[PDB]
């Protein structure tokens, strides 16, 4: 009825902009950790990821660029529950992505 | 067309197509799903042609449920990750 | 000019100190591995 | 808030394509560790005067008193070692923090005693803790001795010398100490 | 591979940059007292540089889509999925047609090895 008013001082147009905006932003392994501290993780910032989940459908797809954050996707599809989203898995994680990067 | 999905074929043009077949891939699964203990499985394995049989009768003739829809049963998986000794002083001390 | 005489020599009994607590208490977990069961609460004492 | 936290605008450095000289305290001035009072900023009121006259850095710098950030190692292409200072004289140094490229951010040098003081703390707080939701489950007794309550036990389940006048293994052991043996027996 | 003239455009622009290589060689070497032997470099260029060319021209003989048209070339693969569209799931329906007998005639097998278990044991 009045969520928008739960806004300390939001709204805002939103729309596709700032999503895929930050999804590209999403796909370093190197930002995983950051995410463990509080700006969100396996709170109620799990809910972003539980609707960021349109991306798989069409016209959305199109505007993917960069398949590591597909395989951050994969990262949130994997149990991120267990370390990859907690203490998953260092420089060598984006080495995982430099690798898919080489390949 | 079909064959886009057959694809993946051409996707294993472009990739192994997984290590499928594996005894570790029996093990992982000696892990998932129903039951446990390949040997007590085998046991179970008759009653695992009755898992076959009537129990999975169920079918679909009921409401879509608009509520469900649509991502939010993600949402609910959520309220799984919030809603749902000896050694383990040790352990946690550990 | 003796500060970094008091750095490395400070340091080095600090170090030392550390080397005692540290592998003492790879000592005292390995002490508390031995465990089928229950722990020597006692003992788990004396360790503290 | 001056340790291990970002601090990025990197699109200055996509302009500079890195770091040269005199332009990391560019960055820098765009840092918040960047000082007001210091001499490279009085003397970059300086610049705002007579411009000219400001040579490299440590010429115009520490000739005259103040605040500083001044170069001594550098570690190319990505660290560079600024360490900040108060002249007192043209003479006279009276060095402060070590400033360092810490690449896209710079940081104060923390002290010793401070993560020290962590380890201290964190460690003996383990001790505490240890103590805290564990203690007191071992209730003594004279005769019972220490108790260990529950719903159920398994899992697993200074007196008196003198008194009346398993091996869970079926003798297991020595059977396979034998099938050691044995596995071989042919063979050996 | 394909767009193989961009290949060529290696072998253009890239080459083009070659010109560039064949440039620094009269700085001042002349007076200061071999360039001789570059211009026989010159030659060799003159060698490399046009046959290379003539190998573009040989890619430029050879354009995939000959018959260069896509709005018709489209509809060629309109015909070819006129042809796979069709023979999808009908290849695929072979697997389940199969294994529908073939599936209990390999228990078969095991009932025959039943009787070969019989046999085992006279």
């Amino acid at each position: 009825e009045t969520k928008w008013l739960l806004s300390k001082v939001p709204d805002d147009k939103s729309r596709f902009e700032i999503e895929l905006e930050f999804v590209q932003m999403l796909s370093n392994p190197w930002y995983l950790n950051f995410l463990a501290q509080h700006k969100y993780f396996e709170d109620e910032a799990f809910l972003q990821y539980l609707e960021y989940m349109e991306y798989w459908r069409e016209p959305e797809y199109v505007k993917f660029i960069i398949y590591p954050t597909c395989l951050h996707m994969l990262t949130l599809l994997k149990n991120p529950q267990f370390r990859n989203d907690i203490s998953r898995a260092d420089l060598s994680k984006q080495v995982n992505d430099e690798i898919y990067y080489e390949w | 067309d079909a064959d886009i999905s057959s694809l993946s074929l051409s996707l294993d043009p472009e990739i192994i197509g997984g290590q499928n077949n594996f005894l570790e891939n029996n093990l992982q699964q000696i892990f998932q799903k129903i039951i446990q203990e390949r040997g007590p499985f085998r046991d179970l394995k008759e009653e695992d042609l009755q898992k076959e049989l009537q129990k999975e009768s169920i079918k679909d003739e009921s409401s879509a449920k608009s509520s469900e829809t649509e991502n939010v049963l993600e949402f609910a998986t959520l309220d799984s990750k919030r809603n749902v000794d000896s050694q383990a002083y040790k352990k946690e001390l550990i | 000019d003796i500060s970094t005489e008091k750095t490395v020599e400070s340091l080095e009994a600090i170090r030392h100190r550390i080397a005692q607590i540290v592998q003492s208490l790879t000592h005292f977990l390995a002490i508390l591995h031995q465990s089928e069961s229950l722990s020597p609460w006692p003992t788990i004492h004396k360790n503290f | 808030d001056l340790t291990s936290i970002q601090w990025r605008m990197p699109e200055w450095v996509q302009s500079m394509g890195g770091l040269r000289t005199e332009n990391v305290l560019e960055y820098f001035s765009q840092s918040p560790f960047y000082s007001h009072k210091s001499n490279n900023e009085m003397l970059k009121m300086q610049s705002q005067f007579n411009a000219l006259d400001l040579g490299d850095l440590n010429s115009q710098l520490k000739r005259l008193t103040g605040i500083q950030f001044v170069i001594i190692h550098e570690r190319p292409p990505f660290l560079w070692v600024i360490q900040k200072q108060n002249r007192l004289n043209e003479n006279e140094v009276k060095p402060l923090t070590v400033y360092f490229v810490c690449n896209e951010n710079i940081y104060m040098a923390p002290n010793a005693y401070t993560l020290l003081a962590t380890r201290m703390l964190n460690a003996t707080y383990c001790f505490q803790k240890a103590l805290t939701k564990i203690e007191k489950f071992p209730q003594y007794n004279p005769q019972e001795g220490y108790t260990y309550p529950k719903l159920s036990n398994d899992n697993l389940e200074e007196n008196k010398n003198q008194s009346i006048e398993p091996e869970d293994f079926s003798v297991v052991r020595a059977f396979m100490q034998s099938l050691h043996s044995s596995k071989e027996a042919p063979d050996v | 591979m394909a767009c193989r003239c961009t290949q060529l455009q290696d072998t253009i622009d890239e080459v083009a940059t070659q010109f560039y290589s064949s440039i620094h060689y009269l700085s001042s070497h002349h007076d200061f007292v071999s360039a001789e032997e570059l211009q026989f470099a010159q030659r060799d260029l003159a060698k490399d540089l046009v046959t290379k060319f003539m190998q573009i021209d040989t890619l430029i003989n050879q354009l995939p889509g000959i018959s260069t048209a896509p709005k018709h070339q489209l509809e060629k693969i309109k015909k070819l999925q006129n042809s796979i569209e069709e023979k999808q799931l009908e290849r695929k329906s072979l697997e389940s047609e199969n294994e529908d007998l073939k599936l209990q005639l390999a228990k078969r097998i095991e009932t025959f090895g039943r009787l070969s278990c019989v046999l085992f044991q006279p």
